[PDB]
RNA sequence: AGCCAGGAUGUUGGCUUAGAAGCAGCCAUCAUUUAAAGAAAGCGUAAUAGCUCACUGGUCGAGUCGGCCUGCGCGGAAGAU
RNA sequence: GAUGUCGGCUCAUCACAUCCUGGGGCUGAAGUAGGUCCCAAGGGUAUGGCUGUUCGCCAUUUAAAGUGGUACGCGAGCUGG
């Protein structure tokens, strides 16, 4: 999981999702692309 | 919205009981009961089920959409039924059913025993295959996740409890 | 043919102009010829969309000031320092 | 790194940085990077931004730098008390008012100019906007 | 992205060749590789046939000008046209061997004499010989 | 099922065909002499392509194809090796009569309907190898 | 948007390399059968294979896409009795 | 018209920017062992050689030998290098 102030889509398979008031990047193709704003 | 506006066809021999926000859908395969959100207004009429937002409720269409999707798979439930298929991969990994309990050999010191809930039923066509059957799409999905949880597919050989339809990406170990 | 709708200005100066811009409008002037200059007010969004078309600065425009039609040409434009907005337009009578 | 070749005087009063900019239009290129905020750009910041946009366009096209760091900025070293003269000149800045076209570019497609300008914007202490040239 | 200027142009090309040709075959071309296609596009130009995959909305428009205004109900599912310009027949036989040899698709409906030919009675234009047989 | 290019009068060495076709399940001596018995008509010093179709019983059937487009453009222009940077460095020259000579042989493998269609397909193989039409 | 089908030929483009066959690099980037298919957006192979995208035909049946001027919010946000 | 200074002893108390132990994501994570990030302050967190030293270097331990605040905590509590 990457925790940073600036979360972005990294590839086409990346998806931005707001779970529990926290912007997140979920990705089907690369687990390295997993992000949490914080 | 597009989901909510789409009506759910209630077939022959399927009973729909609607006491306010409580819906009981009875068929050949079983009896499922659900409580809809107060923003959903469910109308019976003919051989269909129609969903729509309730006045003064902000997320009405989002709520009716969910209600629709649920009641559809409730009907498909008490009629056709749902099937989840799991397959055990790895030397020594075996499974067997003894009534309402799935016995599992998954590489631990102690053998795993999993108590199935009301409605979910399992059968083992092989020592390495588990087939689950039930009416509640949520419960069957839960049980299959819990059984997978014991030994999740490892990324280096694919060993562990996997879903039949599951694509298990593997990888090479560090070079040197 | 670009058609612009305008009102004559009831007020002049810093105060009145800033007030216009606050109301999604802007001042502009029509000068040239024997006729005395005419201080007018324009809808911001309308003239902003027009001026985006290159042809606006080359073509002969028609300004409808209380029924009367005025054939003009865009002389000079005062733009907002950093926003995509218009502050003032000079229209010369053609 | 930009800096005046000579100066009438070494040091300059702090002054103030009030008002709106002069040089608010793309005057040489097709595209520009315009200042939306107020502040000081240092010669090092200007260079960092210029390098970033130059890499971006793979040295194709032409770049103009509409700003010049001509204000000397003095600094008093550590463990030095107040007074005893004005500090020594350490670096050079260009005062920026909102509206200033900072850089200009031509000879490259809009999509690339927009990229190159996003990359340079990241190195600057003030908020910027992309601007295109206009007919009057 | 097909523009209307380009949609009208495709309607025009297939409207022109509609009048000119004699017999036409409307068929499915699903699950067949381009290797087998470039093969049926070779033996198609040889037999004096015009091969085209045309959008079914676009085809219902370039066939409204008749005599194929019974090929309407054949513009449901993927459609390829075999317009036989030089000598009637050729394709109605070229396709029948391609259908049996590849097992994929079924061949929809054929058109000749300005009359409807169903999926069962395509044996009429498949047994016909040459022009060029009467002598 | 593998695609290879073997010489007109040569098929046997270990570095090009050896462990390339022999790893699947094809006889190294049965194919090497049956291929050269049919490619005896094909001129000396011309790479000719051959496609292999193998079954579950280790058996094989091959259909010989016409020489490649980048292969026939080297003998017509008078070059052993092409250009390292095509359309930047010129290595030879081929006339409009030589272009139609490569296409009239390649007609069995070409997708084109007309002579002009097969000619333009060889025009592209020439530009992307450094050769200029003169 | 989803789902069904294709995503080809010359050709394994040329150079290089034990091999480079769209997929280490470097250079060019046309042409054909075309409904459409980059001399190929990424993963995979010792190199091939094999999987998918750009693009296009079918199904569906009414909306859908993302820039601009703006109001109010969200994350960015760790300290000692 | 006086708020005793460094270090040690004794005795502590808080923060968490966590040293160990606990949970957990990614890894260029096969295992063992690491790297990095998130959650977590409940408890635990060396003895010596040299030097007034705090520090530091060194020896040998340990699961670990945390980082800081408390008048750089603590002389109407001790010491006085
Ligand atoms: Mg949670
Ligand atoms: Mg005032
Ligand atoms: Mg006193
Ligand atoms: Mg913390
Ligand atoms: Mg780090
Ligand atoms: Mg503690
Ligand atoms: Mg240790
Ligand atoms: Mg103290
Ligand atoms: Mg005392
Ligand atoms: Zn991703």
């Amino acid at each position: 999981m990457k925790v940073r102030a600036s979360v972005k889509k990294l590839c086409r398979n990346c998806k931005i999702v707001k779970r529990d008031g926290v912007i997140r990047v979920i990705c089907s193709a690369e687990p390295k692309h997993k992000q949490r704003q914080g | 919205s597009r989901v909510a506006k789409a009506p759910v066809v209630v077939p022959a021999g399927v009973d729909v009981k609607i006491n306010g926000q409580v819906i009981t859908i009875k068929g050949k395969n079983g009896e499922l009961t659900r409580t809809l959100n107060d923003a959903v207004e469910v109308k019976h009429a003919d051989n269909t089920l129609t969903f729509g937002p309730r006045d003064g409720y902000a997320d009405g269409w989002a709520q009716a959409g969910t209600a629709r999707a649920l009641l559809n798979s409730m009907v498909i439930g008490v009629t056709e039924g749902f099937t989840k298929k799991l397959q055990l991969v790895g030397v020594g990994y075996r499974a067997a059913v003894k009534g309402n309990v799935i016995n599992l050999s998954l590489g631990f010191s102690h053998p795993v025993d999993h108590q199935l809930p009301a409605g979910i039923t399992a059968e083992c066509p092989t020592q390495t295959e588990i087939v689950l059957k039930g009416a509640d799409k949520q419960v069957i999905g839960q049980v299959a996740a819990d059984l997978r949880a014991y030994r999740r597919p490892e990324p280096y050989k694919g060993k562990g409890v996997r879903y039949a339809d599951e694509v298990v990406r593997t990888k090479e170990a560090k070079k040197k | 043919m670009f058609t612009i709708n305008a009102e004559v200005r009831k007020e002049q100066g810093k105060g009145a102009s800033r007030r216009l811009r606050a109301a999604n409008k802007f001042p502009a002037i029509i000068y040239g010829g024997k006729e005395a200059p005419l201080a007018i007010e324009l809808d911001h969004d309308k003239v902003m969309n027009m001026q985006a078309k290159a042809e606006f600065y080359s073509e002969v425009l028609t300004i409808v000031v209380d029924g009367k039609e005025i054939k003009v040409k865009a002389q000079d434009v005062q733009r907002h320092p950093y926003k995509p907005k218009l502050q003032h337009i000079d229209f010369v009578r053609a | 790194m930009l800096q005046p070749k000579r100066t009438k005087f070494r040091k300059m009063h702090k002054g103030r940085n009030r008002g709106l900019a002069q040089g608010t239009d793309v005057s040489f290129g097709s595209f520009g990077l315009k200042a939306v905020g107020r502040g000081r750009l240092t010669a090092r910041q200007i260079e960092a931004a210029r390098r970033a946009m130059t890499r971006a366009v793979k040295r194709q096209g032409k770049i103009w730098i509409r700003v010049f760091p001509d204000k000397p900025i003095t600094e008093k070293p550590l463990a030095v008390r107040m007074g005893k003269g004005k500090g020594n000149v350490e670096y050079w800045v260009a005062l920026i008012q909102p509206g200033k076209v900072l850089y200009e570019m031509d000879g490259v497609p809009e999509e690339l100019a927009r990229e190159a300008f996003k990359l340079a914007a990241a190195k600057l202490p003030i908020k910027t906007t992309f601007v295109t040239k206009t007919v009057m | 992205a097909l523009n209307l200027q380009d949609k009208q142009a495709i309607v025009a090309e297939v409207s022109e060749v509609a009048k000119g040709a004699l017999s036409a075959v409307v068929a499915d071309s699903r699950g067949v590789t381009v290797d087998k296609m470039t093969e049926l596009r070779k033996a198609g130009r040889e037999a004096g046939v015009y091969m085209r995959v045309v959008r079914n909305t676009l085809l219902r428009r370039a066939v409204e000008g008749t005599p194929f205004e019974c090929l309407k109900d054949a513009f449901v599912g993927p459609t390829l046209i075999a317009y036989v310009t030089e000598h009637p027949g050729a394709a109605a036989r070229l396709f029948k061997e391609f259908a049996k040899a590849n097992a994929k698709f079924e061949v929809k409906a054929a058109a000749f004499e300005g009359e409807l030919i169903p999926a069962s009675q395509i044996d009429r234009l498949a047994t016909l010989p040459t022009y060029e047989e009467a002598i | 099922y593998v695609k290879l290019q073997v010489a007109a009068g040569m098929a046997n060495p270990s570095p090009p065909v050896g462990p390339a076709l022999g790893q699947q399940g094809v006889n190294i001596m049965e194919f090497c002499k049956a291929f050269n018995a049919k490619t005896d008509s094909i001129e000396k010093g011309l790479p000719i392509p051959v496609v292999i179709t193998v079954y579950a019983d280790r058996s094989f059937t091959f259909v010989t194809k016409t020489p490649p487009a980048a292969v026939l453009l080297k003998k017509a222009a008078g070059i052993k090796s092409g250009s390292g940077k095509p359309n930047k460095d010129k290595v030879g020259k081929i006339s409009r009569a030589q272009l139609q000579e490569i296409a009239q042989t390649k007609a069995a493998d070409m997708t084109g309907a007309d002579i002009e269609a097969m000619t333009r397909s060889i025009e592209g193989t020439a530009r992307s190898m450094g050769l200029v039409v003169e």
